[PDB]
């Protein structure tokens, strides 16, 4: 029926077809995370007091912790998650290798300023950010406890700098009136433009003058260590098995063998030429796996013609049998082309019509035979040093020979 | 052009065996070829000479090959059996009766 | 399978492939095509006979040694010397096998091909050449050698006084041949041209499914689970783009590599069935100088072939 | 370049890549059509010499 | 080229084609075959005697 | 060193191998452009004899010629400015209508 799908008709003629391959299909899943499970300090810029500011950006340099969804959404007003990499639907089941938590606290009037397209306070040379910028941004309010009355004036902001600032550097000086053509250098004063702006907000100015914390996130990922994720139930591994194999964020389908081969100490992500993730070391102990895929295959099946029978034979391209075949059959091959089942064996040797591979050829004999291939009937001349032969009769015979020399002209 | 307007002996490019003529006809995109051969059919076995000796004189065909049905000698084309009586112009002289190896002692008639 | 190549277990990236027409089909029948044409080249250069012939054990052809052609029963396998010459002279692939870019076996193994050489060679030494035409008719080696003598103007008289020096000048050239071709490691190219060529255009192939097309990441997997669906269509695929760039650009070389290497077989069954079989008189087809014969041998993927010629060598000026 | 912005210029640049390597790609493709019919010819003419 | 005819001399054009990156190899291949072929394809024609 | 590097394998036989190519680097750069820049009306209006009074601010639109910054900074009592949005120091680069 597959191969009836195949051809788009409703009778086969003759000979080797094919269909989809074997795929052999995964049994379950394995997670393979280090045992080692503290708590993770969160939340220390987001309850204690007034934190930060954009003058001291938090670079905080977290190290091995266990962080979730518990401590985060403590409180549930938050505002527009501005997603740059990973989506903020999932957080979790995936590790990062490090993260930098950066926090300024201004107002929420400009939230759209953080974005690489988007400029202003940023487009002259204040804190900046490169044009990937992976992590979220996080812009939750702080109303009523930062809105002091008649302003915030410790609270500030830088309004330009002179020259070009590299995103991720700290520029807090006294930052004097070196622009205009007077010579003042910040000191003599007339119209020196000190970048400081303290903040004048009564908590009767509109929402644009309202404290809003804003922390964001930066990571990258293929990378042997992690740091940093939610948690799972890392069960034991299984050996020799087709399974979904999961490695602290890295994923896989395969079959996890023993290592022969040595790691360096500090080596655990080995690979070939093939670039691709030959083996890798546990996350709990030394032992290193292999990881090599469950096995595919070619499927083709064989027919006589619809008008003679509908019996088949179905052989699995480049797969040893002896294995992996799932169910059975009449009987069994071990050809080397790859397994057969569905045809006999026989020693006696035949002509070819129906080509399978390695000298082997098939065909209806009242049942699907197959057998080695006969080049043609053995002969051999009598010879002497002084014999010879001479024929004495003639015979005219005609062969033809067809040979095609126009195809159709077409126009587009 | 080859195979139609001459004849050719380049073996398995005018038909199969050797050739003799060939016909075109014409069909829908293309062209089909009729090759008239000519092949041998039965054949019989003999016993040959390379040489012939004569007054220690080798003789040797100026055509075919020398054949002996046991009986006698006669002398005859390639590729058909049509023997003749070994005589003076059938044949060219050169050399003597010991050069050349296998040769057999017989007569050769010269009117 | 390009279904597999393109994206691994992820049915969304087979869904996505299903936007882009019926194309799999087309890679699919022009693979099919070109290997099953491959496979049928052969069958016109070889099997020019259909009569597998043996020779007499004793071997007592005027003189002639013929030990370097034919097949020789010491060695398991039934190849001359010359064959295993060839065999040892004439020289990751789990990494191709484990994307899909599997290999198929010939339909014919070695052995038939040195059966149907060895036939050629019985045949062409023991029968003439009327075997190429109708039955195989007995001819002596010497007579045979006076008659192609006689078919380039030589009188078959002068063969019959020189035959011990025609027996040791071939036998001293046939010894040489050997040698001649060990020596020279850089004479076989040809094939080995056509070995590493495919192999290193699979290679470079397997080299680029892992380069990003300006997307997030190479994987699919990974860039599945950390970007929400409806907004990764725009993500996976340029993915799905280059790759099939890529898949066209190496099936088109590969059709036209497989033109050339037919037009090449079609001219080596010329040269088969014109220079074995028969004695040509078109100068420098099967040699060079004027034609006597020629012998074939087989070679991993191809043929390779001795031609036995003449050369008049020291001259003499009269006045005509 | 000096148009838009860095973040915004490689949006119109993928196009002018794709459509110049497109037009590379064709042109090497034709000169391989031609050279093995101009192969073919050479040898006839070298077997007719 | 490569380079010198899928851009001009800025380097974010050669970084936008290092993404594919081997591409142009198989081109300079390609056009280094058929030079050395067809330089070649004048010997068997000529150089007979 | 180059030809192990581009051939990706650490031996060469013999014969003639492809590398990158010379690309002499360009010397010094040079813009060019026409001497006449005349003025615009932004010290038209600086320098009268009288000015407006502040009952009614006539308006001006200056548009369509070359602005020629030094004339902002040009005059002599220069005691009292408050540059906001472009600063002097970035003003004459921007292309503005009028």
């Amino acid at each position: 029926s597959e191969t009836k799908c195949t051809l788009k008709s409703f009778t086969v003629e003759k000979g080797i077809y094919q269909t989809s391959n074997f795929r052999v299909q995964p049994t379950e899943s394995i997670v393979r995370f280090p045992n080692i499970t503290n708590l993770c300090p969160f939340h220390e810029v987001f309850n204690a007091t007034t934190f930060a500011s954009v003058y001291a950006w938090n670079r905080k340099r977290i190290s091995n912790c266990v962080a979730d969804y518990s401590v985060i959404y403590n409180f549930a007003p938050f505002f527009a998650f501005k997603c740059y990499g990973v989506s903020p639907t999932k957080l979790n089941d995936l590790c990062f290798t490090n993260v930098y938590a950066d926090s300024f606290v201004i107002r929420g009037n400009e939230v759209s300023q953080i974005a690489p397209g988007q400029t202003g306070n940023i487009a002259d040379y204040n804190y900046k950010l490169p044009d990937d910028f992976t992590g979220c941004v996080i812009a939750w309010n702080s109303n009523k406890l930062d809105s002091k009355p008649s302003g915030n004036y410790n609270y500030l902001y830088r309004l330009l700098r002179k020259s070009k600032l590299k995103p991720f550097e700290r520029d807090i000086s006294t930052e004097i009136y070196q622009a205009g053509n007077k010579p003042c250098n910040g000191v003599a004063g007339p119209n020196c433009y000190s970048p400081l702006q303290s903040y004048g907000f009564r908590p009767t100015y509109g929402v644009g003058h309202q404290p809003y914390r804003v922390v964001v996130l930066s990571f990258e990922l293929l990378h042997a260590p992690a740091t940093v994720c939610g948690p799972k139930k890392s069960t034991n591994l299984v050996k020799n098995k087709c399974v979904n194999f999961n490695f602290n964020g890295l994923t896989g389908t395969g079959v996890l063998t023993e290592s022969n081969k040595k790691f360096l100490p500090f080596q655990q992500f080995g690979r070939d030429i093939a670039d691709t993730t030959d083996a890798v070391r546990d996350p709990q102990t030394l032992e290193i796996l292999d990881i090599t895929p469950c096995s595919f295959g070619g499927v083709s099946v064989i027919t006589p013609g619809t008008n003679t029978s509908n019996q088949v034979a179905v052989l699995y391209q480049g797969v040893n049998c002896t294995w992996r075949v799932y169910s059975t059959g009449s009987n069994v091959f071990q050809t080397r082309a790859g397994c057969l089942i569905g045809a006999e064996y026989v020693n006696n040797s035949y002509e070819c019509d129906i080509p399978i591979g390695a000298g082997i050829c098939a065909s209806y004999q009242q049942s699907i035979i197959a057998y080695t291939m006969s080049l043609g009937a053995e002969n051999s001349v009598a010879y002497s040093n002084n014999s010879i032969a001479i024929p004495t009769n003639f015979t005219i015979s005609v062969t033809t020979e067809i040979l095609p020399v126009s195809m159709t002209k077409t126009s587009v | 052009s080859e195979c139609v307007l001459g004849q050719s002996k380049r073996v398995d490019f005018c038909g199969k065996g050797y050739h003799l003529m060939s016909f075109p006809q014409s069909a829908p995109h293309g062209v089909v070829f009729l090759h008239v051969t000519y092949v041998p059919a039965q054949e019989k076995n003999f016993t040959t000479a390379p040489a012939i000796c004569h007054d220690g004189k080798a003789h040797f065909p100026r055509e075919g090959v020398f054949v002996s049905n046991g009986t006698h000698w006669f002398v005859t084309q390639r590729n058909f059996y049509e023997p003749q009586i070994i005589t003076t112009d059938n044949t060219f002289v050169s050399g003597n009766c010991d050069v050349v190896i296998g040769i057999v002692n017989n007569t050769v008639y010269d009117p | 399978d390009c279904t597999m190549y393109i994206c691994g277990d992820s049915t969304e990236c087979s869904n996505l492939l299903l936007q882009y027409g019926s194309f799999c089909t087309q890679l699919k029948r022009a693979l099919t095509g070109i290997a099953v044409e491959q496979d049928k080249n052969t069958q016109e250069v070889f099997a020019q006979v259909k009569q597998i012939y043996k020779t007499p054990p004793i071997k007592y052809f005027g003189g002639f040694n013929f030990s370097q052609i034919l097949p020789d029963p010491s060695k398991p396998s039934k190849r001359s010397p010359i064959e295993d010459l060839l065999f040892n002279k004439v020289t990751l692939i789990c990494a191709q096998k484990f994307n899909g870019l599997t290999v198929l076996p010939p339909l014919l193994t070695d052995e038939m091909i040195a059966q149907y050489t060895s036939a050629l060679l019985a045949g062409t030494i023991t029968s003439g050449w009327t075997f190429g035409a109708g039955p195989a008719l007995q001819i002596p080696f010497p007579m045979q050698m006076a008659y192609r003598f006689n078919g380039i103007g030589v009188t078959q008289n002068v063969l019959y006084e020189n035959q011990k020096l025609i027996a040791n000048q071939f036998n001293s050239a046939i010894g040489k041949i050997q040698d001649s071709l060990s020596s020279t490691p850089s004479a076989l190219g040809k094939l080995q041209d056509v070995v590493n060529h495919n192999a290193q255009a699979l290679n470079t192939l397997v080299k680029q499914l892992s380069s990003k097309f300006g997307a997030i990441s190479s994987v699919l997997n990974d860039i599945l689970s950390r970007l929400d669906p409806p907004e990764a269509e725009v993500q996976i695929d340029r993915l799905i783009t280059g790759r099939l760039q890529s898949l066209q650009t190496y099936v088109t070389q590969q059709l036209i590599r497989a033109a050339e290497i037919r037009a090449s077989a079609n001219l080596a069954a010329t040269k088969m069935s014109e220079c074995v079989l028969g004695q040509s008189k078109r100068v420098d087809f099967c040699g060079k100088g004027y034609h006597l014969m020629s012998f074939p041998q087989s070679a991993p993927h191809g043929v390779v072939f001795l031609h036995v010629t003449y050369v008049p060598a020291q001259e003499k000026n009269f006045t005509t």
